[PDB]
RNA sequence: UUUAAUAAAAAAAGUAUAUUUUUUUUUUUUUUAU
């Protein structure tokens, strides 16, 4: 019931975009009488480039085109023909809890600036329409004023290294426009202290300066220093190249199980990091071909970027035992480790957070007792990512300074569960006492 | 298997209440009673009737 | 809970030798339900006896159900609490 | 007439712990 | 109903 | 081809205590932006 022009529908996540596009396609299959055609295009982050290019297509035959998109159409996209906009006003923010140790992806309401960019994306041609399901006073009052800071949002363990290598002796001497809470900055400085890059005096070490000279993550930079010292460099740097790039594997709906067979063909049972060596050595043995990573669903953008990053790291260097590789990663990642508990699955070494293995990993159907995880995501369930088997000898010989009872004393046990008892405390002498004194009718 | 005897009855003579109290204590602080078992397996050699 | 029953070894003989250290014996000294399952089921016997006696009509013409005046036999089934004797079985009470 | 007959045959068949005993009862019918 | 047992809710074979 | 059919109640004084066979496990593959 409105004029012609392309439509941009502001959505949140890939599952949400897929479900809304499916419901709209089922509605367009229902509305088969005197309705204009609705060309559908979804826009997600890790979408294929041939399928990410389809959003810029021409309009239908006298009819409407609709791009169901995430926040990518906020500032880094420019679609032609857009005359309509429907904005629900929600996004996904990455909130990093440092003391807990994880990062949550939480749905957040849009501020004034993001809603302004969404309303301004409607008028790239001329007089368009912006429909945002909100009252005007509600959109003015309940929405946040300006953009929230990236210093207060993400992990500051990387930028604190650069501001320390600059030479600022105090944190408030930097005097940012929107400073983070110093709990987060103090935890980031604590982690960078534990990585042996910061000395006890508060100044950067010589190896701390050498690791601050690197562009990677500071735990990855410590693993780089270890791979330089222990002469096992090239495979370590290859795994760091596969790590710094986003996830290589693709999961379609038509070819899901064949992609599962390709993943099962790839992955090494010692860990998940070694599978990335298998993928990189397979792509280098294939001489960066298109048919090989087109069958095995390895993304060519991500594979070429991994090649570029590995070549970049070898150039900035210029100016196959699994055991040494894994120990070289212990040198970087001794902090984020996990202990397999039989009752609750996995406990964290720091804080005791009940975490889990993601099913897309290599290590899902299998179990090892002590594992270290590269990343961790707070969602409906915790998930660890890039999980490798590890031995506690390595976690001691690398870090005798983070650690070397009381938890044994505070523990308790409960008997085996039976179905027939209907209350598994009624065997006790206290419960027999209470049932006796209730049947007699006294009351304490 | 020590608990399994007392699943049935609610009328208890004092010896059974003594056994159930010892079982409930051993369930409540398990490391302490386990350490006690480790001590008795080493330095006890004269037993009761 | 199978992960803590992976450690219970030697259990048939442990269950058999309870005759020398327990007064109240057990008839099922040979099976252990956690390790071995429910090896028998007698639910259909209670269905076929009611067809054997002729049904709820030919059972209830023997009983005193007609004099109570419930509407239906289906209300014979409740979570019946004992009341008096439940209170009285715990008291200090003579042998006689 | 069919259902009550199946019930009589089933109840004959479903006592009588031997095959010879159920065969005796059914040939006695 | 919740109260009736499963030996009464079951119909035998020959009522099927 | 033919045939085997037990029982059946009054009075007096008692009695320890636990005894059990009965219904699936819950294990979900999703991470905003490059
Ligand atoms: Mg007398
Ligand atoms: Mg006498």
């Amino acid at each position: 019931n409105e004029g012609p022009g392309d439509i941009l529908v502001f959505l949140t996540g890939q599952e949400e975009i897929d479900s809304c596009c499916e419901i709209l396609y089922d509605r367009v299959k229902t509305l088969g009488d005197s309705i204009g055609e609705l060309l559908i295009l979804p826009v997600y982050s890790a979408l294929p480039s041939e399928i990410q290019s389809k959003i810029f297509e021409p309009t239908p035959k006298g009819s409407r085109k609709v791009v169901f998109a995430t926040n990518i159409a906020e500032t880094s996209i420019t679609i032609d023909g857009i005359y309509y906009v429907v904005d629900p006003g929600f996004a996904k923010i990455n909130i990093y809890n440092a003391r807990a140790g994880i990062e949550q992806l939480i749905v957040s309401p849009i501020s004034q600036a993001q809603a302004n960019q969404r309303k301004g994306r409607a008028g790239r041609t001329g007089p368009g329409k912006c429909y945002r399901l909100y009252t005007e006073s509600a959109f003015y009052n309940e929405m946040l004023e300006n953009t929230v800071p990236e210093i207060q949002r993400q992990n500051l363990s990387h930028t604190i290294l650069m501001l320390k290598a600059m030479g600022i002796n105090d944190l408030l001497k930097f005097d940012f426009m929107d400073p983070p809470p110093k709990n987060l900055m103090l935890n980031a400085l604590t982690e960078l202290y534990h990585l042996q890059s910061l000395d006890d005096e508060g100044k950067l070490t010589n190896l701390g300066k050498e690791m601050s000279l690197f562009p990677m993550d500071p735990t990855l930079s410590r693993s780089l220093l270890s791979s330089v010292d222990n002469q096992c460099s090239d495979e370590i740097v290859t795994i760091i190249s596969m790590l710094s790039v986003q996830n290589v594997f693709y999961r379609p709906k038509d070819r899901q199980l064949e992609a599962d067979s390709k993943k099962a063909k790839f992955h090494h049972p010692y860990g998940d990091h070694l599978t990335l060596l298998n993928v990189y050595t397979r792509w280098q043995q294939a001489n960066y071909s298109e048919q090989y990573c087109k069958t095995n669903f390895l993304h060519f953008r991500h594979l070429k970027r991994a090649r570029d990053v590995k070549s970049q790291i070898s150039m900035i260097f210029k100016k196959s035992d699994p055991d040494l590789i894994r120990k070289t990663f212990v040198s970087g990642f001794f902090m984020n480790a996990a202990k397999r508990d039989s009752q609750v699955g996995y406990k964290t070494i720091n804080g005791g957070t009940e975490v889990g293995i993601h099913p897309s990993s290599s290590l899902y159907g299998k179990e090892y007792e002590y594992v270290m995880y590269h990343s961790i995501v707070l969602t409906s369930r915790e998930y660890m990512s890039q999980v490798t088997s590890i031995e506690p000898q390595w976690l001691l010989e690398v870090a005798p300074h983070f650690y070397k009872s009381q938890s044994r004393k505070k523990a308790k046990i409960i008997p085996l569960h039976n179905k027939f008892a209907k209350d598994q405390n009624s065997w006790r002498l206290s419960s027999i006492r209470q049932s006796r004194e209730r049947a007699l009718g006294i009351k304490r | 298997d020590l608990k399994d005897v007392y699943a049935s009855k609610v009328r208890l003579n004092a010896s059974e209440r003594e056994e159930l109290a010892l079982i409930e204590e051993a369930y409540d602080n398990p490391h302490d009673t386990l350490n006690r078992i480790k001590k008795y397996l080493l330095t006890q050699r004269v037993f009761k009737p | 809970d199978r992960h803590t029953l992976a450690y219970d070894r030697g259990h048939r003989i442990r269950r058999e030798f309870k005759q020398y250290s327990l007064e109240r014996n057990s008839p099922f000294w040979w099976t252990n339900s956690h390790h071995d399952g429910k090896l028998w089921n007698l639910n259909a016997y209670r269905t076929d006896v009611i067809q054997a006696l002729g049904g709820i009509e030919t059972i209830l013409e023997h009983t005193l159900f007609k004099g109570t005046g419930f509407n239906s036999w289906e209300g014979l089934f409740w979570e019946k609490a004992s009341g008096f004797e439940d209170s009285m079985q715990f008291k200090k009470l003579t042998h006689a | 007439n069919d259902v009550e007959f199946k019930k009589k045959i089933y109840l004959v068949l479903k006592s009588s712990l031997s095959g010879d005993e159920a065969a005796h009862k059914l040939l006695k019918l | 109903n919740i109260h009736i047992p499963r030996y009464i809710r079951n119909q035998p074979w020959y009522y099927k």
